[PDB]
């Protein structure tokens, strides 16, 4: 008799928590790397935005002028 | 040496009462935890009677404030009829007073009593007696059994033990010897390594309050059920004839009491002798490990037709809260639940008065000072060394009968009043000796600091080459 | 400073006791060298002239001593490791399972640990730092994995810990 | 003694390990692989050399949800809530190793002697003979007819892995593969789930068989049991629960078999094994592959007579009650509260050998064989 | 209290020293407070640079 629950249903009315967020659409243009997300309603909760922090992982080439 | 499957047969517990789930079950009340909350000064809840409860005023429905643990449960459930632990007086005890009633008395004696021609009073008195023998007698027996301050002390200490919080935790830490492992049954006091009692810390918020509330409820049920079973197995059919004669002799007075609570006050007294109560109270409340409670919880669940693996399910969730919110039958269960909540909030389980006044090292300076010198003892004069094991035994055994308020929630160190009795150390009594031991320890430490490295001093002269101020 | 009683902390009541202690004249264990070259064969020597003991008694009433008298009425193991070894299966001797309040472990060298337990080890031909005695261990990064057998253990309880992958 | 308690001495060892990131929960599409059809044969043994390498990571084709254990989509809601609530770093798997005595003797005679503590009477004497490997470099080169140190080291590691995992797995193939044992396993499953034949037997006798329980053939005739609740649920949840029920039953069967073995050893058997190992050392050290050496060792320590005497009366009758009790005690010890919604132990097991770390291949085979019996029996 | 030893033997590798303590009447002896006092001659060898 099961299908799928929701994070809002679970958790506690007096509990803070972190959520990872994989973006919905990503376009890697010539000079920009656009990323788009989708947030969830803060029912019984409010979203501390300044607490948010990204997480990047990539490759770097420092050029022939690295001594 | 055991050659047998782990499960065993136990006729003590195997009895269940089947009745329909209340419309006002715990799961169907979102704000139940709000009312169930207790504060400082709360008094132990008391039994209720039909005199002040005219009519019962009242399967699961997803409520607006259904908390996570209840939200998934209210959904995956084939709830038709939930069984309840059969909490009742011995079947014979009951037989004695139902056969005595059977209407054997008739209406002539009742009219003689009432001294009035109205049959309405006769019917009301008959209903009062029936209700008393059905629910109010049992409620009175519970009230007397579990309200003894010594018995409440015993319950509080066993709960302290089982949930490993407070003074027992301090003793385990200081002892270096694990004390939670002691599990008992009728005072046998066995010991089991295969027992978990520190897993309740993984839960917090409203998940904890409820869970503990449950564990305590089943523990109380287990206590009462084993008590009733051991009483039943020690019944004398000669005592049955004596009870018959006493009932015959006393019925004339028993049918002539105006209050219903009074009616039940005397019936328990006649039927429940004080000597038997004291004998049962000797060593009956026995340490129960969380694992055994969960096993009993699974027993209740399966026997009642719910798979234990259909996610979360607690028997304590299928039970009403207030007396006027429950059918007469399950009133004993309601009383048990209120008692369990009172104990749970009393014991600080969410210290009570078992920890703060004297057993608390922070509050008790003498005990702390005695602890500080636990190991630095030494006396040969041809052992006398204060070993961890001895101090912990002294700490555990001690308990001040006074300053333990069993009538309401006081939580000493929240009151702005002095303690009933002065705080004293467990083994050491005279403070002069403790002062001397502290002094020698301080001199020891200061000398070790002054000359710990050893010092180089000039060979020719006698000054220090590496003096430290 | 005397150490045995610094960690045991003994006190003596009447009795007129005798207290005898021995000292070392082996140069390797008493001295130190930056290089660590056997100081014994190099030509270093030690010699004492007079040792005297200084002790400090303290007052305590006989009543207090009588009150006390009437009132109260770590193991070290070294395992071998042949050269160029990678596995090391060990078996602890069976002692009282209690008091197992955690254990430590580190790796040393045979040439550095002295065969303590005699009067004089002729095979101790090094006078540098003795990590077995002054706690200057340095071969802690040479550990890969430690596995306990399936026997159950109290958790502060896994079986294998990975040191470095 | 307390009625609702337990203290045995041969069913609780509980090997502890970190949950493989490739465990059953983390594979959302596990259900499709678990599907079996008519053309299916019993799962086969796998050796360390047979598989090229082990990979523990979640791997490709698995995408983390937009919310040890990583939340994923395309999985039963039970898994979702489980992952949202529990993310433990260790689980107390049942122990399926061979008894410590036989394994210790095998290792001491074959691989290396256990080095007892150095008692303090002397030092700096390199008496390596006590701690020297059972077979030296020169002897190994002679037997292998090559001076290449790489070949020596690879053969050494090969049979070290062999004696650590495969010999254990080999015994199992034999012990669970017998067709007669297969018939008995089917019969016990039918009895515990009261399906078909057992239902008609109860109808004919007018007595429900739910009270029939056995332990080493000494039946206890317990009466508090009910094995009809599972019929209420249906779907992938039913398959998962049954697949677990059977996996735990198989684990209990092997554990009790390995207990009865461990009980019946004597120093005479110790010396017999020692003699056999020393006399045959060469034929074990020189082998084509890990299957041959595993089989030979099995015959050395698992004679057909011994297997035979164990199989009789091994698959004891067991109730769903007994099963839940075991599961409960497994999760209790792992440090996981039973009050948690829908936690079962089979979630923490990789599906097949390519992803499992070596130590858990026994559990992998137990799970695969469990699935095969579950599907073949037509659990519906 | 200073304490000159009763018997001293200077063997090849050891320097044994033996004392004799006094009864702690109305007093108890803090042993860990004890500390020795050595005086000797040291030769650091030809490898001292």
């Amino acid at each position: 008799p099961t299908v799928a629950p929701t994070h809002d249903v679970t958790t506690d009315r007096s509990q803070r928590l972190m959520l990872r967020f994989v973006p919905v659409d990503r376009e890697d243009n010539t000079y920009s790397y656009k990323v788009r997300y989708t947030l969830a309603v803060g029912d019984n909760r409010v979203l501390d935005m300044a607490s948010t922090f990204f997480d990047i992982r990539g490759v770097l080439d420092r050029g022939p002028s690295f001594k | 040496p055991v050659f047998a499957v782990p499960e065993v047969l136990a006729t003590y517990h195997i009895f269940f009462q089947n009745c329909k789930i209340p419309l006002s079950c715990r799961a169907n009340r979102s704000r139940a935890d709000k009312q169930l909350a207790l504060r400082q000064g709360a008094v132990i809840p008391d039994i209720a009677s039909l005199d002040e409860v005219p009519k019962i005023f009242e399967v699961l429905v997803e409520l607006e404030g259904d908390n996570a643990r209840l939200a998934v449960l209210k959904r995956s459930i084939e709830v038709t009829h939930f069984a309840y632990p059969a909490l009742n007086l011995p079947p014979k005890v009951m037989s004695t007073v139902m056969s005595e009633l059977i209407p054997a008395v008739g209406d002539e004696q009742l009219a003689r009593w009432l001294e009035t021609r109205e049959p309405a009073d006769l019917e009301e008195r008959r209903k009062l007696m029936m209700a008393a023998v059905l629910v109010t007698v049992e409620l009175e027996c519970m009230q007397r059994f579990f309200a003894d301050p010594e018995m409440q002390r015993k319950l509080e200490e066993t709960l302290h033990y089982t949930f490993r919080q407070g003074y027992v935790r301090q003793a385990c830490k200081i002892s270096n010897v694990e004390l939670c492992n002691l599990v008992s049954y009728l005072g046998i006091l066995h010991e089991n390594r295969l027992g978990q009692n520190v897993l309740h810390s993984t839960l917090k918020g409203e998940a904890r309050r409820d869970y503990v509330r449950d564990c305590v409820y089943l523990f109380l049920c287990y206590t009462w059920q084993t008590a009733m079973g051991v009483w039943q197995q020690c019944l004398e059919e000669r005592n049955l004839k004596e009870l018959q004669k006493l009932l015959k002799q006393n019925l004339k007075d028993l049918w002539t009491a105006f209050n219903e609570r009074s009616v039940a006050a005397h019936l328990a007294d006649i039927i429940f002798p004080e000597r038997l109560l004291k004998t049962l109270q000797q060593g009956l409340p026995d340490f129960t490990s969380q694992s055994m409670l969960q096993n009993f919880r699974n027993f209740i669940l399966e026997r009642s037709g719910i798979l234990p693996a259909t996610c979360c399910a607690l028997p304590s969730d299928f039970v009403p809260i207030k007396y006027r919110e429950c059918p007469p039958p399950l009133w004993g269960h309601c009383y048990l639940l209120q008692l369990a909540n009172y104990l749970a909030y009393h014991s600080d389980i969410m210290r009570c008065n078992l920890c703060t006044p004297h057993r608390s090292l922070v509050c008790n300076s003498q005990l702390l000072s005695e602890s500080q010198i636990i190991g630095t003892f030494e006396l040969q004069g041809p052992g006398l060394k204060l070993t961890p094991g001895l101090w912990t035994s002294a700490y555990l055994r001690k308990f001040v009968p006074e300053d333990y308020h069993a009538h309401e929630i006081r939580f000493y160190e929240d009151q702005s009043r002095p303690p009933n009795a002065e705080l004293t150390a467990c083994v050491i009594t005279q403070g002069h000796i403790l002062g001397q031991l502290q002094a020698i320890n301080k001199a020891r430490q200061e000398f070790l600091l002054r000359k710990g490295r050893g010092v180089y001093l000039d060979p020719q002269s006698g000054e220090e080459l590496n003096p430290i101020p | 400073p005397q150490k045995f009683f610094a960690v045991k902390n003994l006190l003596l009541l009447p009795g007129s006791y005798t207290y005898e202690w021995n000292f070392r004249k082996d140069v390797n264990m008493v001295l130190q060298s930056s290089l660590g070259n056997d100081l014994r064969t190099d030509g270093a020597t030690i010699s004492f002239t007079s040792i005297n003991l200084y002790a400090t008694f303290f007052p305590m009433a006989h009543n207090t001593a009588s009150t006390l008298e009437a009132m109260l009425r770590a193991a070290n193991m070294l395992y071998p490791i042949p050269a160029n070894a990678t596995n090391i299966p060990i078996s602890i001797p069976s002692r009282n399972w209690a008091a197992f309040r955690g254990w430590s472990f580190t790796r040393l060298k045979t040439k550095e640990t002295p065969s303590l337990g005699s009067g004089f080890d002729p095979y101790f031909v090094y006078s540098g730092s003795i990590p077995y005695l002054d706690g200057t261990f340095y071969l802690n990064h040479t550990f890969k994995k430690v596995s306990i057998m399936f026997d159950s253990s109290v958790s502060w309880s896994p079986n294998e810990f990975e040191i470095k992958r």
